[PDB]
């Protein structure tokens, strides 16, 4: 617990202690009022006056405690802002320091390099997959004759009612831009 | 009136950033020439000189722009770099130099800004009669 | 327990001790009154008078204890204010001292700097995210052809009844303020 969190804890506690003191005074104004009535009915006017002075005293104590509690709450509410905004400021300071370190060790030029290398190394893995698959294809050529695959596709297309002939080797902006390159 | 001077300057700066973006993209498009020749081509002279001129003004915001300028000076020599920074080379883009000037906006521009903003937000405004007369 | 909290504890205790003494006197006025009646019925007038003098004595003792209890409560209520307002004053003194230290070590010029750095370092992280995403985009260009995405958007828009054509490349104050800059 921080030195300021201790002070906030004590201010919150004092505010509640004053609020309880106001509640105790109010409940004792009610208790003393009951005793005035009893003393009047018994004709004990001296004792009635002692209770009357207690009732009016605890009525006024209650307002003073209530008012002080309100003031100590207002102060406790402000030190809460100071405690929380301190925690936020230290966390931001820490983030700034951490990111300053990582932006040094991996600056944008180094990121640029790493991303270029990443892309170029997956181009190479595409070249490698292609030639593994071309090898496997030639390896098992006799297990998949071309004409048998073509005929199975045509049969399944006929069943589906699809008009596309499957034996055959089955954008204009690109074509026009090509014609421009030839024309110049 | 004094708050719109900040707005005018930021608006001019955004327009200047668009011009520099275009010249960097031009040096990338014609990067073959930069790397090939040892002389500076005419087509690139505007772009190269302007980027060297702008870097000391902008390098607070755009840190990499310093490195671009330093490399272009290493390529075409320190002396060319000095002639650029003063525009003795007479090739730096005029509109960009205007847009990054330190001078205060004209009074009539400030008034016209307030008129347009006031109209848009439906706020009553009466412009400075002296300024509107001087225009 | 503070030296003043001890005094408050003893004042609160004395106030209750007097209040109990008043209650004991009242209950013994009732007890002695009962004994007067018994003595009168038995004709023991001397014993009746002894009880009568006790009844009237304990009636008057009760008022003196009640009055003293009220006065000691009034004093106990004031030392409660002094104890609580002392705790509040020390806590405020402590807050002032703590904040004086932290406002030195992190003054507003230093905060201004830290906040500028924070903002500028997140500009850099935006530049870095952008070029990671541009790399990944170019890396998997063949997995997402543009025309296929456009056609899927148009198909889903047709189903939704939305009129916006999805193949195409789908404020006036800014435009007018721009025209002003050109006019000068």
């Amino acid at each position: 617990m921080s030195n300021m969190e201790k002070h906030l804890f004590n201010l919150k506690f004092a505010a509640k202690e004053l609020s309880r003191s106001a509640k105790k005074c109010d409940k004792e104004e009610k208790a003393e009022k009951a005793k005035i009535k009893k003393a009047i009915q018994k004709g004990n006017m001296e004792v009635a006056r002692i209770h009357a002075e207690n009732a009016i005293r605890q009525k006024n104590q209650a307002v003073n405690f209530l008012r002080m509690s309100a003031r100590v709450d207002a102060v406790a509410a402000r030190v809460q802002t100071a405690v929380t905004m301190g925690k936020v400021t230290k966390s931001m300071a820490g983030v700034v320091k951490s990111m300053d370190a990582t932006l040094k060790t991996m600056n944008l030029e180094k990121i640029s390099a790493l991303m270029d290398k990443f892309e170029h190394q997956f181009e190479t893995l595409d070249v490698q997959t292609q030639q593994m698959e071309d090898t496997v294809s030639s390896t098992t050529t006799l297990t998949t004759p071309q004409n048998q695959v073509d005929m199975l596709l045509q049969e399944m297309a006929d069943e589906a009612g699809l008009d596309l002939n499957m034996e055959l080797p089955q954008d204009e902006l690109s074509q026009r831009l090509a014609r421009l390159r030839d024309q110049v | 009136r004094i708050r719109v001077e900040h707005i005018i300057r930021e608006d001019y700066l955004v327009e200047a950033m668009e011009i520099l973006e275009l010249y960097c993209d031009l040096l990338l498009a014609r990067f073959g020439l930069i790397q090939s020749m040892k002389e500076l081509d005419s087509g690139l002279a505007e772009s190269v000189s302007t980027l060297i001129w702008a870097a000391p003004r902008l390098q607070s915001e755009v840190a990499e722009l310093k490195i671009v300028a330093d490399q272009l000076c290493a390529k075409y020599s320190k002396e060319y770099g000095k002639l650029c920074r003063t525009n003795q080379i007479g090739t730096v883009n005029d509109r960009l130099m205007h847009k990054l000037s330190v001078e205060a906006p004209p009074k009539i521009l400030v008034e016209r800004y307030l008129i347009e903003i006031a109209k848009n937000y439906n706020v009553p405004y009466e412009p400075d009669s002296v300024v509107m007369a001087e225009a």
